[PDB]
């Protein structure tokens, strides 16, 4: 055998991690990620500044965005990045609590690995203990679907005010909770209700103050009118309150085929005939709008210089250079149909708008289109303001997370009381079953119960309360009294009851916290050989 | 003279070992077993089960 030894290509950049020290390195590494967001859990949580390589900065406490757009090296924490992305996509809330719970399962399992238990045997006890925790919380889970729509409206407020307390929006939770609930009510079916979040749009604007944010039903467009001198506000005349809004994908342009063509003109005679040809086209395009009674016309491509003033003499406002996606969202709120060609224009395809006026912001030059509906329509649009560009973007993610909590109550009306009440209720259920079965799985069950206690101890530590006195108080009222409403109080009220504090969280959101955390750590314990190639 | 459906169930649970399915094999085995029965017994394709 010679000196060179080569099997796998690039042996220098590829390193091999193995042994008991391998499990110790990856478990203690995942704790450092949760330790960063540990202080961000709960209403007392704190934000995080994120700097992009291009210079743009973002300030958010949401674990989904924090782990996103961040440079990482170790592959274990990169799984936590995809963990928070999994919690954010489907549920839209609880991304911080899952990473903290996932690291708590590894810290409790780290001491069990050194005791001589196989890592899979440790992870096998977590799957059986997670099913007993979900079955226990489901039995005590209250169903609010038995009430009417009057009490159901206030139930959505309890779920919105809880998620908005951990953001900058927490200044006034009452005023902005209506914007999240009332925007959903418009798209709800009243029976077998589905949220259909696609109909809900969110358009932020940087300026003013956050208190000026108001819920507007319609479409927000940043494109100014084609001509400056038309009136800013458009109001209907006499009856037929609808403005006969027309949406046409074809602007006003000389008709031409899409394929390459060549038009041969013979001397003067044919040259003069084509002159009158186009001059009759502008008169034909304007008569189609006047025949159907349309008023505002929008299209993808800008109008010609001759078509701009042609619509002004007839008192027909128009907007040009509107995106293709923006055209579709307008026809839904107006109950209209987009007119493909000039010959298909009819009164049945015309839209309906209560009022349309031209918005202006400060000394900057911009024009925002605001469509309003005096009656309940198919779509809603969120209008958010702020004194900083990041506060606007933070209020977007804060309002987006609030809309994700409301939609969870639409599909599943089953809700639970958070704030340390749900974690302790599911933690003591595993401890009671560990002493009955005994065996070699009693250590994997106690490690799962102590890991669930990390969430209520984190909420008490960030709020200044003693984690020792708080955890011992919760277990006393949970074991003696069957009421599970007792939980951690981060705001310091004289009562620990989560029901009197109007704190309500969806069950599908809290259920995925244990599911996503337990399934991830099971694979981490199964990772032995680690091959990392240097870049 | 046993049943043909229960024959494919016991053989499928064997391959589920060493994977993440071993604990969840209760729900997951009932899927792949019903996946092969939809295909024709004469022609079995791995692109359709993608
Ligand atoms: N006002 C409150 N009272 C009691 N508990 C709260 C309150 N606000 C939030 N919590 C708890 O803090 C936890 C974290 O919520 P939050 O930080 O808003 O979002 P995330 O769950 O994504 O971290 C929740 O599980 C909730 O139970
Ligand atoms: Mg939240």
């Amino acid at each position: 055998m010679g000196r060179p030894f080569i099997i796998v290509k690039d042996q220098g950049n590829k390193k091999r991690q193995h042994g008991l020290e391998a499990k110790k390195s990856h478990i203690l590494a995942a704790r450092s990620v949760a330790s960063i967001i540990k202080t961000s859990l709960g209403p007392r949580g704190l934000d995080k500044i994120l700097i992009s390589p291009d210079g743009e900065i973002t300030i958010t406490n949401d674990g989904a965005t924090i782990l996103s757009q961040m440079e990482l090296d170790n592959e274990i924490a990169k799984l936590l990045v995809q963990l928070s992305k999994s919690q954010d996509d489907e549920i839209g809330d609880g991304t911080t609590g899952v990473v903290v719970l996932a690291s708590a399962l590894l810290d409790q399992a780290l001491e069990l690995i050194q005791k001589g238990i196989h890592p899979i045997k440790i992870a096998n006890g977590f799957d059986e203990a997670a099913k007993l925790a979900i079955s226990k919380l489901e039995e005590t889970c209250d169903d609010i679907s038995a009430s009417n729509d009057e009490l159901f409206r206030d139930f959505l407020l309890r779920a919105a005010k809880t998620s908005l307390g951990s953001k900058i929006v927490s200044k006034d939770h009452d005023r902005f909770a209506e914007m999240a609930v009332e925007a959903v009510i418009n798209v709800m079916d009243k029976d077998r209700k589905d949220v259909d979040f696609d109909l809900i749009k969110m358009q932020g604007r940087v300026g003013g103050s956050i208190s000026d944010s108001k819920l507007i039903n319609g479409v927000i467009l940043d494109k100014d009118f084609s001509h400056p001198q038309m009136p800013k506000c458009v109001l209907p005349k006499e009856g037929s309150d609808g403005v006969k809004l027309a949406i046409l994908t074809c602007p006003f342009e000389p008709p031409k085929p899409k394929t390459k063509h060549k038009l041969d003109i013979s001397s003067v005679e044919e040259y003069q005939k084509l002159q009158t040809y186009e001059q009759d086209k502008f008169k034909e395009m304007i008569d189609d709008v006047k025949k159907a009674g349309a008023d505002v016309v929008i299209c993808q491509w800008g109008f010609d210089d001759e078509a701009n003033h042609l619509l002004l003499q007839n008192d027909l406002p128009a907007v040009r250079w509107v995106g293709g996606q923006e055209l579709e969202h307008i026809a839904i709120s107006t109950n209209g149909r987009i007119v493909p060609r000039f010959q298909d224009l009819s009164k049945d395809k015309l839209g309906t708008c209560s009022r349309i006026y031209e918005q202006e912001f400060g000394t900057t030059k911009d024009r925002m289109l605001i469509i309003e509906q005096s009656k309940e329509t198919k779509t809603v649009t969120c209008f958010v303001r702020g004194s900083n560009k990041m506060i606007v973007d933070e209020a977007e993610r804060a309002l987006h997370d609030s809309l994700c909590v409301v939609r969870n109550l639409v599909k599943d009306s089953r809700v639970v009381y958070g704030g340390g009440a749900a974690e302790v209720t599911m933690s003591l259920a595993v401890s009671e079953e560990a002493d009955k079965q005994r065996g070699i799985d009693q250590y994997a069950f106690r490690g799962f119960a102590q890991a669930l206690d990390t969430i209520p101890m984190t909420l008490a530590e960030n709020s200044g309360l003693d984690p020792i006195g708080t955890l011992s108080t919760l277990k006393s009222k949970q074991l003696k009294e069957k009421i599970s409403n007792i939980g951690v109080d981060c705001l310091g009220y004289g009562s620990n009851d989560m029901k009197e504090l109007f704190v309500v969280d969806p069950f599908i959101g809290k259920k995925q916290q244990i599911l996503l955390a337990t399934q991830l750590c099971r694979m981490i314990l199964k990772i032995d050989n680690v091959i990392i190639s240097g870049k | 003279k046993s049943s043909g459906r229960e024959l494919l169930e016991r053989c499928a649970r064997t391959a589920m070992s060493s994977k993440l399915i071993h604990n969840n094999a209760d729900f997951f085995v009932k899927m792949c077993v019903d996946a092969v029965l939809s295909l024709d017994r004469n022609d079995l394709d791995d692109k359709l089960i993608g």
